[PDB]
């Protein structure tokens, strides 16, 4: 399959064979069966042990300690591989493939919302709402409907949350609305990363119009995973009592978190990202795989439902 | 920030850069200016200088040095910057 | 904003907030802001700090072979991007008629430089009769079958200026077994690199192309555009270097395959390349970018794509 | 040691010094030379320059730098040395 | 061999084998072979290492006052020395003849430039009639008291060509009450410094002089020889500075006692000085050391002593 | 009087007074009675606090940590005085005052050499040569007759020394290096203890004050060479601290090994701290007596080793 290097070493070539210069000792890496390398950590490269990796047509993806994408070394050498980007664009032009994937993303979003609301013992009964998707033709209607669903989700979510942290209309005009608004952004960051870890192009999207200036697939995919990751930690942090008001300050426009709060949220977030049911982070990658297997037509696309 | 600006500008255009770079940097020899700038007036120099000179004809080199460099002068010293 | 080629075998790193290059002997040059592309021609170790930093700064590192042949590219994450343009790139690739226009336009534009290149040198030039064969051809493979002919015949009739030692019988892909085919394919490699760079600077996705089938790791938009700029840069340098006599057999060395340049040949060709890649027209480098913008101008439907001939 | 040699030698003399500095140092723009010298070759340059050039008319400046300085050039770059 | 003048208040130190001047802003310049003399106008701490190194290389630190006036001198150990020249230079002072012809020379060399100076400036020039009042005089006390009157006529024959504002009623050396007496006494002090420097570099003992009574503790040879070079360098600079209009009332400030220069004025005078000190004649600094060699050519008996008073 | 600072501190002026900041403290220095300050240590000076010293006309003589003259700070005013160097050259010129102080140096040396020999149990009878100096007209005779004196010293010194180290004739032998080395290092120490005064070291009497060298230490060496150089070069040969193993032959002559030079210096430096009012000071006191003679207060008496 592929390999992932967590330890911070140095990739090295010693007399015509690859090795790993981990602080404490050198190890050889047998790569004959490997066609892709994923590197996150502090790993020094050398142009000697890049010609060797490239001559065999292997691709190395560089990352931070955390998901942040740095770059990828595309060798001149390449295997058949086809284009997924064209397939992505082959979709969204045939408006009868777009609508499906779009409707799917939303149905997954609202189903995850339901399965989250169920874990907390609230009504949630959305089935008589999703229906509006399967008949709705154009995207703007699926969107306006997903808006209706979203304000319905929040409307029946705030019944389980303290008055201090009520989530009212859309938005940072509130305390709780700021917290979630922050985690959505940090999830967006993580999203661009776990997406870039494949060869899928992030700027061609379905439920959100791929338009000027930003990664529009993370927007689409977020619809499924905010309620799994973003919403839940916000819930826990509130009901467990780890954040009250000492963490929140109010700017001229809205509210936001203190330098102390962002670290607390970041901790709980990074802690919820490494939680096992497997790694909650990888599920982001698996859903992207499920898409890759749909774009080429192996298996139809399924959204992710939260059995946990 | 200490820079030394050396340049080759043609005739009838030289006197304007000579007069421009004189109110910002010091003068050492013909077509040589150096001095201590902050990283705001440097932008002003490279910016204002760009509009005074004509590209695709002339040339301007700006060396960005960390501090006043040691030097050995020959011929006549047009100006002794080597003394604080 | 210039690029870099570091021949000496050192180590790239980032002690304080800047990049620094330690050669084996010892020093630490290189202010970053002001460089656009790094080309690694030597055996240079890179540190994860300067490798993450280069990615954070939007600079890419082009690696090259021992012999000067393009080995690969380090592609950082996409700073300035648009999917509303990429979707059009794919619509133009998918729709064969509109792909046919642009794919053909590249050969229409580049082979046109070649005639006007050889024309500047005082020789016979008749390529016009071949263009008809292209304009009639519908399939991609035939448009290639032509450029595989045009490319090899241009060489044949270019040779009646130069001395024997520098003769080009055929193109000889890696490895070439003659002289003067290293200088061209090596000079070409850097043009490929410079192309992959100046393409990044736009919103175009480099992996959707018309006259070349793209693959995951392949840059086929650079290859497509290269067809235009080889006769502008590669040929003209490879000419103006061979004529005035700045490179001789002392610079060429041989292996089993007879392809290689000495570091002085690589450095002088690199110098002359860097020197002539920007003289004036007010830049020759930007033309790489503007010619890419012209695609943007056609891909929306503002103005039809018109290739570049010569100022 | 890395030096950048700038000078002002006027007319009908410079061509022998310009051909001199081309054999030792590099050429960047009109009347600007830089290159890597040893403690012996720096002496050779200033010596040759001393005997080829006539004082009390002309001027030559030699900056003594520890390593290659970063630079920002404008106009046409007749030779780039930044590419090493 | 340049000279250094540090107006910024910093710290001299060594750092293995080089000199470094760390201003109270962070950084460090200053080559070691670049100088034979340092001039301190600021508040600068010296370290026992850089002072022993300055001594090791034979460099002098010619400290100055708050106003720019000559304060002191750090005279290091003498690299080039000779006793037989000092002996002779003692024979010429001791023997009361063989001296007047040197004292006489210093003056008739000195105030002979003045006439050449007024000539270059287009002013009435007649000192050829005063030369007799000393030509025969016996003791130096006469030649000096005469040089005073001559000095007072050279001035007061010069203020006529200068703007009213810049005028020398009297010299008033320290403190100056009017303008043009600071700029002069200052340029005089600077030349005094340069003089002691160019005297060191010779084999002459600097403390035994002729027109001026010597002292084991003060260089009287710079004073004797300055009679020649004060009107050449100081006056000429202060003139081409007052005329061209490079210094105005914006520079000169009025303290509670006398007048002064501002750091903007002092830095310009010092600049103008070193800018005009290395000029084309050979360098004008060398002429100071060259004239110091002329004395040796008289002491040892090669050629009789003649001054340089020309413009060439 | 005058002041001497061995400690390493920092001289400064905080608010209109001289202050000496050493390790852990600040001590004012009362200068109202001082005409000269001597720095024997590592002392940083400030141009502000040096203007205070300069304003008072005080001299600062700088030294290395141990024994080497660096420089002197001459202020502009320098409270009035006469001139010593004039007197130094005046006595050279007047043939009498030169013939005197020439006779003194040698007869002062030869009586020290005599007391050197007697302390070792040798027959002296050297005074019989001194009469050749009594009446001697020219300097060449005072200096050439002194050769007999020195060679008779060595010839009669060789009777107490081992064969290995022989001064047979006069840097080329076992002993000729060992001794000449201490002569050179003594020259160094001498030209320093001279500089601490106002004496010009290059005006001399017994040896021609020819251009280019300190000739006063050259002359004065005649008196102290048997007191400092010879004396340790003897007990080092005797006590057995130097053998043939320490010496390293060269292509031309003999030399010391890097090991031996340190042994010689360590013993030399020990002599100077080995007070009889200190042994090194005698150089400066003998240097002063000349000063007290050059101005005509008291006649010059050469130094005779009582010890």
């Amino acid at each position: 399959k592929s390999l992932t290097i967590f330890s911070d070493g140095t990739l090295l070539r010693r007399e015509n064979t690859l090795y790993f210069e981990n602080v404490n000792g050198r190890k050889p890496l047998a790569i004959e069966g490997i066609y892709d390398i994923y590197i996150y950590g502090h790993v020094n490269i050398t142009s000697q042990a890049l010609h060797y990796i490239a001559q065999k047509g292997i691709l190395i993806h560089f990352f931070n300690h955390y998901g942040y994408y740095d770059g990828t070394f595309y060798p001149r050498e390449t295997l058949l591989s086809g284009d997924l980007i064209i397939k992505q664009a082959e979709h969204y032009l045939d408006k009868n493939k777009r609508l499906f994937l779009a409707k799917s993303f939303v149905v997954g979003g609202a189903k995850n919302m339901e399965k989250n609301l169920k874990n907390w013992g609230i009504s949630s009964d959305f089935s008589n709402h999703l229906k509006e998707l399967q008949g709705a033709k154009k995207v703007t209607e699926i969107m306006n409907v997903e808006g209706r669903i979203r304000q319905e989700y929040y409307a029946r979510w705030d019944e389980s949350l303290p008055g201090e942290f009520r989530i009212g209309k859309r938005t940072p005009k509130n305390e709780m609305n700021a917290l979630i608004s922050f985690l959505n952004s940090r999830l967006y960051a993580t999203m661009i990363s776990e997406i870039y870890n494949t060869q899928l192009a992030p700027t061609i999207s379905y439920l959100h119009e791929p338009s000027e200036r930003r990664f529009s697939l993370a927007l689409d995919l977020s619809e499924i995973f905010k309620p799994i990751i973003a919403d839940r930690i916000a819930n826990r942090l509130v009901k467990k009592g780890i954040i009250k008001k000492d963490h929140f300050r109010e700017d001229l426009n809205g509210v936001l978190l203190t330098d102390e709060g962002m670290k607390i949220v970041t901790k709980a977030y990074n802690q919820e990202l490494e939680k096992t049911v497997v790694t909650r982070r990888r599920l982001i990658r698996l859903e992207a795989y499920k898409i890759i297997k749909h774009l080429v037509g192996v298996e139809e696309y399924s959204p992710l439902v939260a059995w946990f | 920030m200490y820079i030394v600006v050396v340049y080759d500008v043609g005739v009838e255009r030289v006197n304007k850069v000579k007069k421009f770079l004189r109110m910002h940097l010091n003068w050492v020899q013909n077509s040589v200016f150096e001095g201590e700038v902050t990283l705001a007036e440097f932008e002003r120099i490279k910016e204002g200088l760009k509009k005074i000179i004509d590209e695709n004809s002339d040339s301007v080199i700006i060396y960005k040095l960390r501090s006043m460099p040691p030097r050995e002068t020959l011929g006549i010293e047009k100006n002794p910057i080597e003394e604080i």
